[PDB]
Protein backbone atom coordinates (compact mmCIF):
# COMPACT_ATOMS: atom_id res chain seq x y z
CA UNK A 1 0.00 0.00 0.00
CA UNK A 2 1.35 3.39 -1.06
CA UNK A 3 -0.63 5.03 1.76
CA UNK A 4 1.04 7.49 4.19
CA UNK A 5 0.29 6.90 7.91
CA UNK B 1 -10.63 18.44 19.53
CA UNK B 2 -13.62 20.56 18.57
CA UNK B 3 -14.08 20.44 14.84
CA UNK B 4 -15.71 23.87 14.88
CA UNK B 5 -12.85 25.14 17.07
CA UNK B 6 -10.36 24.00 14.45
CA UNK B 7 -12.43 25.46 11.60
CA UNK B 8 -12.23 28.83 13.38
CA UNK B 9 -8.42 28.65 13.72
CA UNK B 10 -7.95 27.67 10.07
CA UNK B 11 -10.16 30.58 9.10
CA UNK B 12 -7.74 33.07 10.64
CA UNK B 13 -4.76 31.89 8.55
CA UNK B 14 -6.35 31.14 5.12
CA UNK B 15 -7.44 33.61 2.46
CA UNK B 16 -11.04 34.87 2.68
CA UNK B 17 -13.76 33.67 0.40
CA UNK B 18 -14.65 30.72 -1.79
CA UNK B 19 -12.68 29.85 -4.93
CA UNK B 20 -15.78 28.36 -6.56
CA UNK B 21 -16.57 32.00 -7.32
CA UNK B 22 -13.81 31.95 -9.96
CA UNK B 23 -13.24 28.22 -10.70
CA UNK B 24 -15.33 25.92 -12.95
CA UNK B 25 -15.54 22.21 -13.79
CA UNK B 26 -13.90 20.55 -10.80
CA UNK B 27 -12.71 17.06 -11.82
CA UNK B 28 -11.05 14.68 -9.36
CA UNK B 29 -7.64 13.53 -10.57
CA UNK B 30 -5.91 12.07 -7.52
CA UNK B 31 -6.12 10.95 -3.91
CA UNK B 32 -3.41 11.56 -1.36
CA UNK B 33 -2.62 10.88 2.29
CA UNK B 34 -4.58 13.89 3.56
CA UNK B 35 -7.26 14.53 0.93
CA UNK B 36 -8.06 14.61 -2.78
CA UNK B 37 -6.80 16.65 -5.73
CA UNK B 38 -8.99 18.23 -8.41
CA UNK B 39 -8.35 20.02 -11.68
CA UNK B 40 -10.37 23.21 -12.13
CA UNK B 41 -10.68 25.83 -14.85
CA UNK B 42 -10.19 29.52 -14.07
CA UNK B 43 -13.36 31.03 -15.51
CA UNK B 44 -11.90 34.37 -16.63
CA UNK B 45 -8.85 32.93 -18.40
CA UNK B 46 -9.49 29.28 -19.18
CA UNK B 47 -6.26 28.28 -17.44
CA UNK B 48 -6.17 25.10 -15.33
CA UNK B 49 -5.28 25.01 -11.63
CA UNK B 50 -5.10 22.22 -9.09
CA UNK B 51 -7.18 22.20 -5.90
CA UNK B 52 -6.17 20.03 -2.96
CA UNK B 53 -9.27 19.48 -0.80
CA UNK B 54 -8.72 18.23 2.77
CA UNK B 55 -11.57 17.38 5.17
CA UNK B 56 -10.77 18.60 8.68
CA UNK B 57 -12.72 15.64 10.13
CA UNK B 58 -10.74 12.96 8.25
CA UNK B 59 -7.32 14.05 9.53
CA UNK B 60 -5.50 11.83 12.01
CA UNK B 61 -3.51 14.91 13.15
CA UNK B 62 -5.55 17.97 12.21
CA UNK B 63 -2.69 20.31 13.14
CA UNK B 64 -0.57 19.10 10.23
CA UNK B 65 -2.91 20.97 7.88
CA UNK B 66 -1.06 24.13 8.98
CA UNK B 67 2.01 22.76 7.16
CA UNK B 68 0.20 23.54 3.93
CA UNK B 69 -0.09 27.19 4.97
CA UNK B 70 3.45 27.38 6.44
CA UNK B 71 5.02 26.09 3.20
CA UNK B 72 2.90 28.30 0.92
CA UNK B 73 3.74 31.45 2.85
CA UNK B 74 7.49 31.01 3.22
CA UNK B 75 9.21 28.36 1.03
CA UNK B 76 8.54 28.74 -2.74
CA UNK B 77 11.16 27.32 -5.15
CA UNK B 78 11.78 26.28 -8.77
CA UNK B 79 11.34 22.55 -8.07
CA UNK B 80 8.53 22.94 -5.52
CA UNK B 81 4.89 23.02 -6.58
CA UNK B 82 3.65 26.56 -6.16
CA UNK B 83 0.68 27.17 -3.87
CA UNK B 84 -1.43 30.24 -4.70
CA UNK B 85 -4.20 30.56 -2.09
CA UNK B 86 -5.91 28.70 0.73
CA UNK B 87 -9.60 28.74 1.65
CA UNK B 88 -11.94 27.33 4.27
CA UNK B 89 -14.86 25.79 2.37
CA UNK B 90 -17.37 24.33 4.81
CA UNK B 91 -15.54 21.52 6.57
CA UNK B 92 -12.69 21.39 4.07
CA UNK B 93 -9.41 23.21 3.62
CA UNK B 94 -8.89 23.97 -0.09
CA UNK B 95 -5.49 24.87 -1.51
CA UNK B 96 -5.47 26.31 -5.03
CA UNK B 97 -2.08 25.45 -6.46
CA UNK B 98 -0.07 24.93 -9.61
CA UNK B 99 -1.35 22.19 -11.91
CA UNK B 100 1.44 19.71 -12.74
CA UNK B 101 -0.21 18.34 -15.87
CA UNK B 102 2.33 15.57 -16.56
CA UNK B 103 1.22 13.69 -13.48
CA UNK B 104 3.16 11.84 -10.84
CA UNK B 105 6.42 9.94 -11.15
CA UNK B 106 4.61 6.85 -9.85
CA UNK B 107 2.72 6.39 -13.11
CA UNK B 108 6.09 6.32 -14.88
CA UNK B 109 8.02 3.94 -12.63
CA UNK B 110 5.12 1.45 -12.61
CA UNK B 111 4.73 1.34 -16.43
CA UNK B 112 8.11 1.97 -18.05
CA UNK B 113 11.87 1.74 -17.62
CA UNK B 114 13.85 4.86 -16.84
CA UNK B 115 17.40 5.08 -18.13
CA UNK B 116 20.06 6.70 -15.95
CA UNK B 117 19.94 10.04 -17.78
CA UNK B 118 16.28 10.30 -16.71
CA UNK B 119 16.95 8.96 -13.18
CA UNK B 120 19.84 11.37 -12.69
CA UNK B 121 17.64 14.22 -13.91
CA UNK B 122 14.94 13.34 -11.38
CA UNK B 123 17.47 13.01 -8.54
CA UNK B 124 19.21 16.27 -9.42
CA UNK B 125 15.90 18.15 -9.46
CA UNK B 126 14.73 16.59 -6.19
CA UNK B 127 18.09 17.25 -4.54
CA UNK B 128 18.02 20.94 -5.54
CA UNK B 129 14.64 21.23 -3.81
CA UNK B 130 15.81 19.36 -0.70
CA UNK B 131 19.10 21.25 -0.38
CA UNK B 132 17.15 24.51 -0.07
CA UNK B 133 14.42 23.06 2.16
CA UNK B 134 16.91 21.38 4.49
CA UNK B 135 19.05 24.53 4.64
CA UNK B 136 16.05 26.42 6.06
CA UNK B 137 15.15 23.69 8.52
CA UNK B 138 12.31 22.02 6.57
CA UNK B 139 12.02 18.22 6.38
CA UNK B 140 9.56 16.80 3.83
CA UNK B 141 9.12 13.36 5.54
CA UNK B 142 7.08 11.83 2.70
CA UNK B 143 9.50 11.50 -0.22
CA UNK B 144 8.31 8.82 -2.68
CA UNK B 145 7.48 8.74 -6.40
CA UNK B 146 3.84 9.72 -5.59
CA UNK B 147 5.21 13.01 -4.24
CA UNK B 148 7.13 13.97 -7.40
CA UNK B 149 5.09 15.84 -10.00
CA UNK B 150 5.97 16.59 -13.63
CA UNK B 151 5.17 19.38 -16.07
CA UNK B 152 4.20 18.51 -19.65
CA UNK B 153 7.74 19.61 -20.60
CA UNK B 154 9.47 17.29 -18.10
CA UNK B 155 10.15 19.77 -15.31
CA UNK B 156 10.21 17.99 -11.91
CA UNK B 157 8.63 19.39 -8.74
CA UNK B 158 8.18 18.33 -5.12
CA UNK B 159 4.60 18.11 -3.84
CA UNK B 160 2.53 16.89 -0.83
CA UNK B 161 3.98 18.78 2.12
CA UNK B 162 1.11 17.78 4.45
CA UNK B 163 3.55 15.84 6.67
CA UNK B 164 6.54 18.14 6.74
CA UNK B 165 8.17 19.53 9.90
CA UNK B 166 10.66 22.24 10.84
CA UNK B 167 13.87 21.91 12.83
CA UNK B 168 16.01 24.71 14.27
CA UNK B 169 18.61 25.29 16.96
CA UNK B 170 15.84 25.13 19.60
CA UNK B 171 14.22 22.02 18.02
CA UNK B 172 17.09 20.21 16.24
CA UNK B 173 15.32 16.85 15.84
CA UNK B 174 11.78 15.62 15.21
CA UNK B 175 10.37 12.47 16.82
CA UNK B 176 7.04 11.87 15.04
CA UNK B 177 6.22 8.55 13.30
CA UNK B 178 5.34 10.00 9.88
CA UNK B 179 5.71 8.89 6.26
CA UNK B 180 4.83 5.89 4.12
CA UNK B 181 6.01 2.49 5.44
CA UNK B 182 8.23 1.18 2.62
CA UNK B 183 9.96 4.58 2.27
CA UNK B 184 10.67 5.36 5.95
CA UNK B 185 14.22 5.88 7.25
CA UNK B 186 15.46 3.28 9.79
CA UNK B 187 16.08 5.83 12.58
CA UNK B 188 12.51 7.03 12.08
CA UNK B 189 10.98 3.56 12.41
CA UNK B 190 13.26 3.10 15.41
CA UNK B 191 11.66 6.16 17.05
CA UNK B 192 14.94 7.92 17.31
CA UNK B 193 15.17 11.71 17.06
CA UNK B 194 15.96 12.46 13.43
CA UNK B 195 16.58 15.30 11.05
CA UNK B 196 16.69 16.03 7.32
CA UNK B 197 18.65 12.79 6.71
CA UNK B 198 15.38 10.84 6.65
CA UNK B 199 14.51 12.61 3.37
CA UNK B 200 17.82 11.40 1.90
CA UNK B 201 17.02 7.77 2.84
CA UNK B 202 13.52 8.12 1.35
CA UNK B 203 15.07 9.38 -1.90
CA UNK B 204 17.27 6.28 -1.99
CA UNK B 205 14.14 4.14 -1.76
CA UNK B 206 12.69 6.20 -4.62
CA UNK B 207 15.84 5.55 -6.65
CA UNK B 208 15.07 1.82 -6.17
CA UNK B 209 11.52 2.57 -7.34
CA UNK B 210 12.91 4.03 -10.57
CA UNK B 211 15.20 1.04 -11.10
CA UNK B 212 12.98 -1.83 -9.82
CA UNK B 213 9.52 -0.29 -10.33
CA UNK B 214 8.64 -0.76 -6.63
CA UNK B 215 10.27 -0.14 -3.24
CA UNK B 216 11.83 -3.06 -1.35
CA UNK B 217 9.63 -5.45 0.65
CA UNK B 218 6.61 -4.11 -1.24
CA UNK B 219 5.06 -7.59 -1.29
CA UNK B 220 5.20 -7.74 2.51
CA UNK B 221 2.58 -6.12 4.73
CA UNK B 222 3.52 -2.56 5.73
CA UNK B 223 4.41 -3.34 9.36
CA UNK B 224 6.59 -6.32 8.35
CA UNK B 225 8.41 -4.14 5.83
CA UNK B 226 9.08 -1.55 8.53
CA UNK B 227 10.57 -4.16 10.86
CA UNK B 228 12.83 -5.35 8.05
CA UNK B 229 13.94 -1.77 7.31
CA UNK B 230 14.60 -1.31 11.03
CA UNK B 231 16.62 -4.47 11.72
CA UNK B 232 18.04 -5.66 8.40
CA UNK B 233 20.88 -4.28 6.34
CA UNK B 234 20.04 -1.62 3.71
CA UNK B 235 17.68 -2.99 1.09
CA UNK B 236 19.32 -4.06 -2.16
CA UNK B 237 18.27 -3.53 -5.74
CA UNK B 238 16.60 -6.59 -7.26
CA UNK B 239 18.40 -5.74 -10.54
CA UNK B 240 21.94 -4.73 -9.46
CA UNK B 241 23.16 -5.87 -12.89
CA UNK B 242 21.11 -3.04 -14.44
CA UNK B 243 22.68 0.00 -12.73
CA UNK B 244 25.93 1.65 -13.68
CA UNK B 245 28.61 1.61 -10.95
CA UNK B 246 28.08 5.38 -10.90
CA UNK B 247 24.43 4.83 -9.90
CA UNK B 248 25.27 2.15 -7.31
CA UNK B 249 27.89 4.42 -5.71
CA UNK B 250 25.37 7.26 -5.57
CA UNK B 251 22.73 4.97 -4.03
CA UNK B 252 25.28 3.81 -1.43
CA UNK B 253 25.61 7.37 -0.08
CA UNK B 254 21.79 7.49 0.17
CA UNK B 255 20.85 4.21 1.89
CA UNK B 256 23.21 4.49 4.87
CA UNK B 257 21.75 3.24 8.14
CA UNK B 258 23.79 5.60 10.32
CA UNK B 259 22.24 9.02 9.49
CA UNK B 260 25.50 10.77 10.41
CA UNK B 261 27.15 8.81 7.57
CA UNK B 262 24.36 9.44 5.06
CA UNK B 263 25.25 12.06 2.48
CA UNK B 264 23.41 15.36 2.73
CA UNK B 265 21.49 17.02 -0.08
CA UNK B 266 24.28 19.61 -0.38
CA UNK B 267 26.94 16.89 -0.77
CA UNK B 268 24.92 14.76 -3.19
CA UNK B 269 24.61 17.65 -5.65
CA UNK B 270 28.37 17.18 -6.16
CA UNK B 271 28.18 13.45 -6.88
CA UNK B 272 29.45 12.31 -10.31
CA UNK B 273 26.25 10.33 -11.02
CA UNK B 274 24.31 13.57 -11.37
CA UNK B 275 26.57 14.61 -14.27
CA UNK B 276 24.52 12.05 -16.23
CA UNK B 277 21.46 14.24 -15.69
CA UNK B 278 19.56 14.98 -18.88
CA UNK B 279 17.42 18.04 -19.56
CA UNK B 280 13.70 18.05 -18.69
CA UNK B 281 12.92 17.28 -22.33
CA UNK B 282 14.41 13.85 -21.62
CA UNK B 283 11.58 12.97 -19.17
CA UNK B 284 8.77 13.93 -21.63
CA UNK B 285 8.65 10.59 -23.57
CA UNK B 286 8.13 8.75 -20.25
CA UNK B 287 4.73 10.32 -19.62
CA UNK B 288 1.47 8.55 -20.37
CA UNK B 289 0.40 10.99 -23.13
CA UNK B 290 3.65 10.23 -25.01
CA UNK B 291 4.32 6.55 -24.35
CA UNK B 292 3.12 3.69 -26.57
Amino acid sequence: KRLSV
Amino acid sequence: VSHEQFRAALQLVVDPGDPRSYLDNFIKIGEGSTGIVCIATVRSSGKLVAVKKMDLRKQQRRELLFNEVVIMRDYQHENVVEMYNSYLVGDELWVVMEFLEGGALTDIVTHTRMNEEQIAAVCLAVLQALSVLHAQGVIHRDIKSDSILLTHDGRVKLSDFGFCAQVSKEVPRRKSLVGTPYWMAPELISRLPYGPEVDIWSLGIMVIEMVDGEPPYFNEPPLKAMKMIRDNLPPRLKNLHKVSPSLKGFLDRLLVRDPAQRATAAELLKHPFLAKAGPPASIVPLMRQNRT
